[PDB]
C-alpha cells in the first residue's frame, strides 16, 4: 500500500541516447 | 476525453542502467513480498510527455500505469503485467492526455517469499 511521489526530470539528449541504444519494441 | 496509446520498448544494458541509477539512492525502491508500491508522477507544466525506465534484480515484477485526472477518474495507460525486467531494461512513453498525475504500479502482490529491488527513472519532455 506504499505510495511515493516523484518529480519527473527533463529528458536530455544524453539520457535519450542510452535509452535508444539497441532498443527493441514491446506490446501489451 | 481520448487517450493515446503508450509506447514501450526494452534495451539490453541492464548493468550499466542500474549502476547509473544507483548513483542516486532515492531512485531505488524495495518492494516488499506481497506488496504494491505506487509511484505518483504529476504531469509537468513544461512538458507534453511522460517517459519511464525501470529494472529489477534477479526476479520479475508486475508493472503497469494509470492516469489520475486532476473519488477521482482513472484511465489505464499500461495494463499491469509481469515483466522480465530482471533480464532487460523496460521503458516507455505516453503523451499527456491532460493535467493530472501518473500512477506507476510496481506490483509484487503475487510474490510470497521474495522482495523486489526496483531501479527506476521518470522523465518529462516536449
Ligand atoms: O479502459 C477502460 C477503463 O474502464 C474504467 O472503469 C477504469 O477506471 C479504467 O481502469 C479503464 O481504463
Amino acid at each position: 500500500g506504499l505510495t511515493i511521489e516523484a518529480e519527473p526530470t527533463e529528458l536530455s539528449y544524453q539520457d535519450a541516447l542510452e535509452m535508444l541504444a539497441e532498443s527493441k519494441p514491446v506490446s501489451t | 476525453p481520448v487517450i493515446a496509446a503508450p509506447s514501450m520498448w526494452t534495451r539490453p544494458q541492464i548493468r550499466d542502467f542500474k549502476e547509473k541509477i544507483r548513483q542516486d539512492s532515492d531512485s531505488v525502491i524495495t518492494v516488499g513480498r506481497g506488496e504494491v508500491v505506487t509511484v505518483r508522477v504529476p504531469t509537468h507544466e513544461e512538458g507534453s510527455y511522460l517517459f519511464w525506465e525501470f529494472a529489477t534484480d534477479n526476479y520479475d515484477i508486475g508493472f503497469g500505469v494509470y492516469f489520475e485526472w486532476t473519488k477521482p477518474v482513472l484511465d489505464e495507460i499500461v495494463p499491469v503485467y509481469r515483466r522480465d525486467c530482471h533480464e532487460e531494461v523496460y521503458a516507455g512513453s505516453h503523451q499527456y492526455p491532460g493535467r493530472g498525475v501518473y500512477l506507476l504500479k510496481f506490483d509484487n502482490s503475487y510474490s510470497l517469499w521474495r522482495s523486489k529491488s526496483v531501479y527506476y527513472r521518470v522523465y518529462y519532455t516536449r
